[PDB]
């Protein structure tokens, strides 16, 4: 049986994790898809809106 | 120049915030959704992925969002409506190739690209990953500037007044009356491409401002009188930030960075509008010297 | 706005495996069984040449359900002109796409 989710690894998030994909339910056929990435000592969050 | 100096001992890195989020659209999106996104977000520019090139193409930025409305506004008592469900693509086929900077960049290569090509957005691209990293732009650059170069040893020119360094636009400036119908504002800012407009009244006098980023709020109706927007003034206000030709370029630049805004209105006595200074002027009169 | 981690199922640990083995053999994408709930998978970018790498981990959230994580590997891949990130999201696009 697979492991247990990481606790510090959210299911959902309301408005470790770094290089997961989060995404919002579809909508209009439209998918935004995000996720936190690191660059030395600088964090981005990117949105991608994509049909 | 100390402000020349500093420009080219630094890495466009260095003015990067710990933590930031970046918008990007797939240029197949429709357009109406891409307006909708940065809203939504609050932001007010997004690179462009094409997904058949992979890679980055353009910006779709609030200056976009204007060319666009006041093109729909235009064709729609022409009974044409086709800018609704038109994909970025096809409205970018319609009618400015991406520039960006390397985070290795120096911060007076950001400066010198932002001038040369008349942009206000300039996306920070790591040329290994490829990945866009942040957006620059001439606030954050001035802020940065003001908050790590020491007083002193301090140019002289900074104890210079306005009317001796001639820094801004000191004639046609474009702007409206209070009574001014906002599609009317659109047109001078299509025609004009200037970042924001000051409402004056019947002598002249400047009473309020309308910035571009102020008409993106109406993506959340092009009728309403320019004063009547700005109501929904989501942010405390406290009036028009203004300066006068007698006041150093110091003094100039620390209101600039301590309000957060584009630019000052310059004024006479009677608040009568002689003038704009504005960031784009400051940058460029400082990497100039 | 509500985010959700990767994407739910409730079918069985074994059956899910099954379907991503698939979908990722139909997108022609490389994979390599590190666990039986861990897959690391590689793929070429046809335009830029340049290779990326992501996780596919499954996670046990409900007593009912399960959950498949996406997480790229930060290997140095990308970057071809292209966008280690943005060519991340479009995997997962294809694979969810897929799925469904
Ligand atoms: N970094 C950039 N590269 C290419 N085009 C840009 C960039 N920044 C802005 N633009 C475009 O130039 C025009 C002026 O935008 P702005 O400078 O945001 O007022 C808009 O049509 C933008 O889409
Ligand atoms: N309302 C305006 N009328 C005329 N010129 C302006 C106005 N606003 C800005 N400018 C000038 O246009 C250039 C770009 O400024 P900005 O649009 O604020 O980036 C600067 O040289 C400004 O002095
Ligand atoms: N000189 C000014 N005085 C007062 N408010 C301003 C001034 N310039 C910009 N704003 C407001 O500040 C916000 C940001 O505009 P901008 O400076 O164009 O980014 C907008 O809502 C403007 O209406």
């Amino acid at each position: 049986s697979p492991p247990i989710l990481p606790p510090h690894l959210l299911q959902v998030i309301l408005n470790v994790m770094l290089n997961h994909l989060y995404a919002l339910s579809i909508k209009d056929s439209v998918m935004v898809l995000s996720a936190t990435h690191r660059y030395k000592k600088k964090y981005v969050t990117t949105l991608l809106y994509k049909p | 120049s100390v402000y020349t100096t500093f420009m080219k001992s630094h890495r466009c890195y260095d003015l990067i915030p710990t933590s930031s989020k970046l918008v990007v659209f797939d240029t197949s999106l429709q357009v109406k959704k891409a307006f909708f996104a940065l809203v939504t977000n609050g932001v007010r520019a997004a690179p462009l992925w094409d997904s058949k090139k992979q890679s980055f193409v353009g910006m779709l930025t609030i200056t976009d969002f204007i060319n666009i409305l006041h093109r729909y506004y235009k064709s729609a008592l022409v009974q044409i409506y086709e800018l609704e469900e038109h994909k970025i693509e096809t409205w970018r086929e319609v009618y400015k190739p991406l520039v960006c900077i390397s985070p290795n960049a120096s911060l007076f290569d950001a400066v010198s690209s932002l001038i040369r090509n008349k942009i206000h957005r300039l996306p920070v691209i790591d040329p290994e990953s490829g990945n866009t990293l942040y957006i620059l732009t001439h606030k954050r650059i001035l802020k940065f500037l003001k908050l790590f170069i020491t007083e002193f040893p301090k140019p002289e020119f900074m104890s210079k007044s306005l009317e001796e360094l001639q820094i801004g636009t000191y004639a046609n400036i474009a702007m409206v009356r209070t009574t001014t119908p906002v599609y009317v504002a659109l047109g001078i800012f299509v025609q004009h491409r200037v970042s924001a407009l000051p409402v004056v009244d019947e002598k002249g006098r400047v009473v309020d401002i309308y910035s571009k980023f102020d008409v993106i709020n109406l993506a959340a109706n092009l009728d309403v009188s320019v004063t009547k927007a700005l109501q929904h003034r989501s942010h405390y206000f406290e009036g028009v930030l203004k300066c006068y030709l007698h006041e150093t370029l110091e003094a100039i630049i620390n209101r600039l960075v301590e309000a957060e805004v584009h630019r000052l209105v310059v004024v006479d006595e009677h608040d009568v509008v002689k003038g704009i200074v504005s960031l784009s002027d400051i940058l460029q009169a400082l990497v100039l010297t | 706005a509500k985010w959700h981690l990767g994407i739910r199922s409730q079918s069985r640990p074994n059956d899910i495996m099954a379907e991503v083995c698939r979908a990722i053999k139909q997108l022609d994408y490389e994979w390599k069984v590190v666990n039986p709930y861990y897959l690391r998978v590689r793929r070429k970018n046809p335009v830029t040449s340049t290779f990326s790498k992501m996780s596919l981990q499954l996670y046990q959230v409900d007593s009912r359900t399960y959950l498949l994580d996406f997480r790229s590997i930060d290997d140095g891949g990308g970057g071809g002109g292209g966008s280690h990130t943005i060519e991340f999201f479009e995997m997962c696009a294809n694979l969810i796409k897929i799925l469904a």
